[PDB]
């Protein structure tokens, strides 16, 4: 990155004649670690005193959460379909926030025959993944600044919400 | 569509190499009967 | 012009080319008396002869006007003629030429000298074109010219001419993707008429290019022969009414000689015909000796098409597989009319990417020559295969014996080709090869032949040269045999199989390491063989 | 002695490898060879040293000079690259994820200009001077470095193209698809004269052409997928072609040839984890390359028997084959060692 | 060459001028930690083995442990 | 063979002189036994001697002359005589030069002539190891 700062560009009247300053420590903008698929490795930066910053860049074992229950657990990535804050970012393949990535969903397999006994009242557009096992599941934690990734399932309404969509 | 291709003229890159005469080591009728179909 | 341009620079390139007359070394060659009168003192050329009485212009002057009185010039200035190369390998000169003549030595010498090259349509014109200058090829010191040179090289085509272009979409390259190219046998074919005779004229001259130097029998002695046929490319084209010629390659044949070898040896010609002459007179050979000979004499491809010149050889090889499988362009004649015994070879001209023409032809060559020709670098090695395939006891007799011939033959050129060696080494390999199988088994590590070539402390040397520090001077004694005896009973890539076949050559390890490697680099590789060759004869005495 | 891993009848060396007494008998080549753990992509160039690797995090250019055997610099680059050439020698262009494209010289930065779109791959024309960068959609762009202009842009199909490349002895633009065309552009013309299409004999899904590659010769051209599958092609009868599945098979990268030293007629593929190399005119197998990680790309010094690879660890591997050449003249005593 | 020599367990340690180089060049061409022979170094010391263990050269120059090149380089150290 | 090619009469002093210090030193210790049958039939090939043979009643040219000259100057340097002009034939084998060299500028005295000696003397040789062996 470069910047943060409204000197090197125009404001609501449109004025001119720029040619400000040497930029400072505190206009530091990092470089855009678009987080992939790897192995878990977590960049330990610094910034505020003892302010350790994870970015991680190749992380795995995605937290993701059984909504109607609210169940996270532990699961694997496979990849983004659908992102447009940029949509070349889904033809690359990385892994950022509030993305709809797949799931084998194996261990919530586990969890509902753990709990309630038999396999398979939930929709059946997912229970089509709770037969095939690859489910989606949109990621709510930062891996570009708390270094995890977590999320949360898509379950019927959320799911259409998408599935309309792309 | 404001930074999408600014058809304009840049000041580095307008010497920043110089091209050359012969170039292809074959001939341009090599090109012609070479790719004929 | 150009005696003032190089008077004036000596900077000066002028190359003579001739076709095939008037202009070929007399006018350049006389072109040097201004440099060498006022201007130059180291004056060198490199004829066979000729040179100073085409210079006699030159010569007249300066011994008449610039200079106080053949051999080399003076000043109460020298001129020395040499070899070509002397000439590459000394020249701190002012002028230096070397007219008909073999030119990668006149490049050797292009350091201060000007530059004066001259011939009597090769490739020392393409290399004069690709360095990096001026061309003599003009009319005849004659008003109009002469009727009766015009009427003889109409009889005789001492001249060429590029006709191809790209006249349709099926012109070029459309129809040489799946060429299969006919054969032409007509054995009149040379009979006056304005088209047929126009074509072969066409033919000629795609033969004529990249060939040999612009002999006297080039159109006129080869164009009467027996059954001196040829092909014709690009033949998958139905969008119009015509043809040309892409591949104009010579064949011939002649006595299938089971007594006229064994009479002509009684006659003192035991070496008549070119397959039973060296395989004859080679081990005293009997059936390779008793069939018959059909060879080649001019082998020709595409200079003017790049997909025509990558299926030349394809198309080559194709044409003799086609023979071992009035004006008429046929192929359909000698579906019949293509037969044989025996007699199918060749022999390939030694260049390294002929020696990769001979691999790809993978018809294989025996032996080249003992030593260099005056118009040759080196003999041309017989190639040979078949397809009705019964010569298999021959051929991997006549490729034993060959490959031991190579592999003994040390000093037999002295400054010989490693790229060539590992090339002779390989066709040797193949033809042994692939036959049926080699039906003559390596030495499988006799422990009494061991002990009998090397003693107890030439093993122990070798042991300690290789297993502890030592010289390649201190365990160069058994250089020469082991090499030869690791060739013919492991493994080496191409950089170690080559310092190998260059320490039984001889050659010194910086006189080769200064070449392709380097020093340490060559001397690693030299101790990882030593490593080897100890590895292997330590398992022939841990077994025996 | 460093370790060979098992192959077919031949050896293969790796040097910095993730294992790679040892403390005391080490056999490191480079030094400061470890990158922030990732690799972009490396390539070695024109002249006899000076190999550039690109960055992964805080991205960098990181210059080797070869008779140094250590580091040159790190230019902290703005963004993260996917793909760049060298321009000889100390120029170099370079594009990022994003669709900006930045100049490096001796002093580093020249200049940062963009595409219109994101953008997936540079080349650079020796003859007249300008570089064609492929990226999404109907869009095939030029910037010329003669005059610093824009060049009326190469129209496309739908989705776009992965991977341009332009033959040498005689320039024949090739860009590698989404829909199986290959689309070959005329250097000359600026206009389109064939439209190739890639068959196979399973028909998994739609796979998407990822690697276009040349030699020497100007004849042949090789071709990927986005399957593990490599293709051979020539104008001789041009509708089929030779195929090379690969026996995990996710998406060849990297088709180079070995045009240039000894052991002729064989050439490297390179997918996702292995790296594979075998001879034209059979299809089989001279040896493979197996490393302890995935490859974001590779690449092979010219004259001799080494390939760099660039991939997702910390350092990068070094591949040595004793049988295809000898080590070079700075990694000299490399033939000592092992 | 002067040869600095260490037997460690009893604790002692010497250098030896020894010139004559072609006593010297059984070390020629191997890196850090390859042993040697006194066979090939000397003749009064047979039976010898000694892992070498770098060396300063005239310049003062020292080598690290294993990296290539037996000419002097220009590295990143601390 | 590879950084020897001095001479030819210092040569064969050389030769002489480490016969001589064998024959001085030895009593019967290092006392070689002579070529034997099927290790001399496996040195040479069976049409290297009809080689031979071609130059015994023939001319002695190189398809013969070459292939098979190794093994006889090994053979004659190791073990049933020779003469001035055939040690030096058989030195001029050994250093593995051409005819017009080595002969021509020790001699310098009947050219072809001293060629058909070295012939006449390989034929002897080669007569002496077929009448043996075979």
């Amino acid at each position: 990155g470069i910047s943060r700062d409204s000197r090197h560009k125009r404001s609501a009247t449109g004025a001119k004649r720029a040619q400000f300053r040497k930029k400072r420590k505190f206009e530091l903008g990092r470089q855009p670690a678009n987080t992939k698929i790897g192995a878990k490795r977590i960049h330990s930066v610094r910034t505020r005193g003892g302010n350790k910053k994870y970015r991680a860049l190749r992380i795995e074992t995605g937290n993701f959460s059984w909504a109607s229950e609210g169940i996270s657990k532990k699961t694997r990535i496979a990849g983004v379909v659908y992102h447009p804050s940029n949509n070349e970012l889904v033809r690359t393949n990385t892994l950022t926030k509030a993305a709809i990535v797949q799931i084998d969903a194996t261990p919530f397999r586990q969890w509902f025959e753990a709990h309630y006994g038999q396999t398979l009242k939930i929709e059946s557009s997912v229970e089509s993944q709770f037969s095939a096992g690859r489910l989606y599941a949109c990621i709510s934690s930062r891996p570009g600044q708390s270094g995890r990734c977590d999320g949360y399932i898509l379950e019927g309404e959320e799911l259409a919400f998408y599935l309309r969509r792309l | 569509k404001g930074r999408k291709l600014n058809y304009s003229v840049q000041d580095p890159i307008a010497n920043y190499e110089a091209p050359i005469t012969s170039g292809y080591k074959w001939s341009d009728d090599q090109i012609d009967e070479f790719f004929a179909g | 012009s150009f005696i003032d341009a190089i008077s004036e620079k000596t900077v000066a390139l002028t190359a003579g080319r001739g076709r095939g007359k008037s202009a070929a070394l007399g006018i350049s060659i006389a072109a040097a008396v201004s440099h060498g009168y006022s201007n130059i003192f180291v004056t060198s050329p490199s004829p066979e002869n000729l040179k100073t009485l085409f210079e006699f212009i030159f010569k007249g002057f300066d011994a008449l006007g610039y200079q106080e009185h053949i051999v080399r010039v003076d000043i109460k200035q020298y001129i020395v003629p040499q070899d070509h190369q002397v000439l590459g390998q000394a020249e701190l000169v002012v002028i230096d030429e070397a007219a008909a003549i073999i030119v990668k030595n006149l490049l050797g010498p292009y350091l201060v000298f000007m530059a004066s090259t001259i011939n009597g349509l090769s490739l020392k014109l393409i290399q004069q074109l690709r360095n990096q200058e001026i061309s003599l090829d003009e009319p005849i010191r004659y008003a109009p010219g002469d009727p009766i040179e015009k009427w003889l090289n109409k009889l005789l085509c001492l001249d060429v001419t590029l006709i191809k272009n790209p006249r349709f979409a099926t012109r070029g390259t459309p129809h040489p993707s799946q060429c299969n190219l006919f054969v032409v046998n007509r054995d009149t074919l040379f009979s006056y008429h304005p088209v047929s005779e126009n074509f072969l004229e066409k033919m000629m001259a795609l033969y004529v290019s990249s060939h040999y130097k612009n002999s006297p029998n080039d159109l006129q002695l080869m164009s009467d022969a027996p059954a001196h046929k040829l092909f014709v490319l690009l033949p998958p084209i139905d969008p119009k009414d015509g043809g040309r010629i892409p591949d104009p390659l010579c064949v011939i044949q002649i006595a299938g000689e089971i007594s006229k070898e064994s009479v002509r040896n009684s006659l003192s010609r035991g070496q008549r015909a070119g397959g039973d002459l060296i395989p004859w007179l080679i081990s005293q050979q009997f059936q390779d000796e008793e069939f018959a000979s059909l060879s080649g004499a001019r082998i020709v491809r595409i200079a003017t098409n790049p997909e025509y010149a990558s299926m030349g050889y394809g198309s080559r090889a194709i044409e003799l597989l086609r023979d071992y499988f009035l004006l008429l362009k046929l192929s359909e004649q000698p579906p019949h009319y293509l037969h044989y015994l025996g007699v199918s070879y060749g022999l390939t001209q030694s260049l390294h990417k002929f020696w990769k023409n001979n691999s790809f032809v993978p018809v294989y060559l025996r032996q080249t020559a003992n030593d260099l020709t005056g118009e040759h670098t080196c003999v041309m090695l017989n190639v040979l295969e078949g397809r009705e395939s019964n010569w298999l006891v021959e051929f991997a007799k006549d490729f034993r014996k060959r490959f031991l011939s190579l592999l003994s033959y040390d000093f037999h050129k002295f400054t010989a080709v490693q790229a060539l060696s590992v090339i002779e080494s390989s066709k040797k390999a193949q033809d042994l090869s692939d036959d049926e199988k080699h039906d003559n088994k390596e030495l499988t590590r006799t422990h009494l032949d061991d002990i009998f070539s090397p003693f107890d402390l030439k093993r122990l040397d070798s042991y300690s040269n290789n297993l502890l520090d030592y010289h390649v001077i201190g365990d160069m004694i058994p250089m020469l045999a082991l090499l030869y005896f690791g060739d013919k009973m492991s493994s080496v890539q191409s950089a170690i199989l080559l310092a190998i076949g260059l320490q039984r050559k001889n050659i010194d390890t910086i006189a080769k390491e200064l070449n392709l490697p380097s020093n340490q680099t060559i001397a690693m590789f030299a101790k990882i063989m030593r490593k080897m060759s100890q590895y292997f004869r330590q398992l022939l005495s841990q077994s025996i | 002695v460093l370790k060979s891993t098992s192959a077919n009848d031949v050896s293969v060396y790796q040097v910095s490898g993730t294992n790679v007494l040892e403390y005391q008998n080490r056999v490191e080549l480079i030094q400061d060879f470890e990158f922030s753990e990732a690799s972009n992509k490396i390539k070695v160039s024109r002249d006899g040293q000076y190999c550039m690797a690109t960055g992964t995090y805080k991205p960098q250019i990181h210059v080797y000079d070869f008779a140094n055997l250590s580091l040159k610099f790190d230019r902290h680059t703005d963004a993260e690259n996917v793909d760049f050439t060298i321009l000889s020698w100390t120029k170099s262009v370079h594009l990022q994820n994003d669709r900006s494209i930045q100049f490096q010289n001796k002093g580093g930065l020249h200049y940062t200009t963009r595409i219109p779109k994101f953008g997936r791959s540079l080349v650079y024309n020796k003859v007249n001077c300008d570089l064609y960068v492929g990226a999404s959609g109907n869009e095939l762009y030029r910037l010329n470095l003669e005059k610093g202009r824009f060049l009326n842009p190469f129209k496309l199909d739908t989705e776009g193209v992965n991977h341009v490349s332009i033959n040498e002895v005689n320039g024949l633009l090739a860009a590698g698809t989404e829909t199986n065309v290959v689309e070959f552009w005329d250097p000359r013309s600026r206009s389109r004269v064939s439209k190739l299409y890639l068959e196979n004999n399973i028909d998994n899904r739609p796979f998407q052409v990822t690697t276009t590659s040349f030699r020497n010769d100007g004849l042949t051209f090789a071709c990927g997928t986005s399957n593990g599958y490599s293709y051979i092609y020539d104008l001789r009868t041009s509708e089929p072609s030779i195929i090379k599945d690969q026996g995990y098979g996710f998406d060849i990268k990297k088709i180079i040839w070995l045009d240039n030293v000894g052991t002729e007629n064989k050439i490297v593929t390179c997918d996702k984890r292995i790296a594979k190399i075998w001879d034209r005119l059979d299809g089989k197998a001279y040896a493979s390359m197996e490393p302890s990680v995935d490859i974001n790309d590779i690449e092979h010094v010219p004259g001799t028997g080494m390939f760099f690879t660039a991939n997702e660890s910390i350092p990068m591997h070094t591949y040595y084959i004793p049988s295809l050449g000898p080590s070079p003249r700075w990694c000299s005593f490399l033939d000592s060692i092992t | 060459m002067k040869l600095n020599i260490s037997y460690p367990v009893n604790g002692s340690q010497k250098t030896f001028e020894i010139d004559d180089e072609h006593r010297i060049r059984v070390f020629f061409d191997k890196r850090i930690g390859q042993e040697v022979d006194g066979e090939a170094v000397g003749d009064e010391f047979k039976g010898y083995v000694f892992k070498i263990s770098g060396g300063n050269d005239k310049q003062g120059f020292p080598m690290k442990q294993g990296v290539l090149l037996p000419t002097r380089i220009k590295l990143l150290l601390t």
